[PDB]
């Protein structure tokens, strides 16, 4: 989840 | 079978961008591949007509991949473009996660190149972070390529450069890894947020890893509290120890650059490019790989 996109 | 454009054989799924999937293609007429990004044409929130204007403004930028058809379809607005060839992510795994100095410094001066040609347009980038560099194919084997402008956008009026409005309190969307300092605290980003992501690439390919990279959590905001808190309890100069000099003064002074403020590029390729001949390399573009 650190180097998806997300917010 | 299964046809874009009436022209472009669609392929395996080879990635995903931002706000789409990206599939490997076939021209049919040329037998050239090409790279094919897809979103739904029914979503609420429409970016890739977007996106391929703004890739429309950089075309001639050296290191920006040309547009070969943008159109619509079935369920999909459709995007063609050149493809490239691996990732600065794919190369650094290829090469067992660690690149010389030599190989780092030559894609600093290019990677700086890249984000100031784009600043040069108007428009700042946002994701900037391994996946988002591609190298150039056979002639061009020794070019860095940018990509990736779905979350571009301007930072300054066309006509009279006035810059866009500080704001602080957003909710940003970014890559937690790589994001600077300022948009975890909710600020408008700038100029100096792409560098400063820069200068956390540099880093990570001289580590292998980042310091808040591998952090446990449950929820998904709370593990990017981790990551928050991490990355600004971690000194620059605790984060580089051990390296050259230059990758400190570099991250410190992308901190210090102010909201508006036009980055001095010069300065920061000349950081490297000193380092680089005093180590005694020779610019042959030769990299690791």
């Amino acid at each position: 989840d650190s180097v998806m996109l997300g917010e | 079978e299964l046809r874009v454009g009436n022209r472009y054989r669609l392929g395996r799924k080879i990635g995903s961008g931002s706000f789409g999937d990206i599939y490997l293609g076939t021209d049919i007429a040329a037998g050239e591949e090409v790279a094919i990004k897809l979103e739904c044409v029914k979503t609420k929130h429409p970016q890739l007509h977007i996106e391929s204007k703004i890739y429309k403004m950089m075309q001639g930028g050296v290191g920006i991949p040309t547009i070969r058809w943008c159109g619509a379809e079935g369920d999909y607005n459709v995007m063609v473009m050149e493809l490239l060839g691996p990732s600065l992510e794919d190369l650094f795994n290829f090469c067992s996660r660690k690149f010389s100095l030599k190989t780092v410094l030559l894609l600093a001066d290019q990677m700086i190149s890249r984000i100031e040609y784009i600043h040069s347009k108007n428009f700042i980038h946002r994701d900037v972070k391994p996946d988002n560099f591609l190298m150039g194919l056979g002639k061009k084997g020794n070019l860095v390529y940018i990509i990736d402008f779905g979350l571009a956008k301007k930072y300054r009026d066309a006509r009279t450069h006035q810059h866009i409005p500080y704001r602080e309190n957003k909710n940003l969307t970014g890559t937690a890894r790589y994001a600077s300092i300022n948009t975890h605290l909710g600020i408008e980003q700038s100029r100096r947020d792409d560098l400063e992501s820069l200068g956390y690439v540099l880093m990570y390919f001289n580590l292998g890893s980042l310091p808040w990279q591998g952090l446990k959590a449950a929820t998904k905001r709370q593990k990017y509290e981790r990551i928050s808190e991490k990355k600004m309890s971690t000194p620059i100069e605790v984060l580089c120890k051990g390296y050259p000099s230059e990758f400190a003064t570099y991250l410190n002074f992308c901190r210090s650059l102010r909201f508006d403020d036009k980055p001095d590029y010069s300065y920061l390729r000349q950081l490297f490019r000193n380092l680089f001949h005093r180590q005694g390399f020779s610019y042959d573009y030769v990299f690791d790989w």
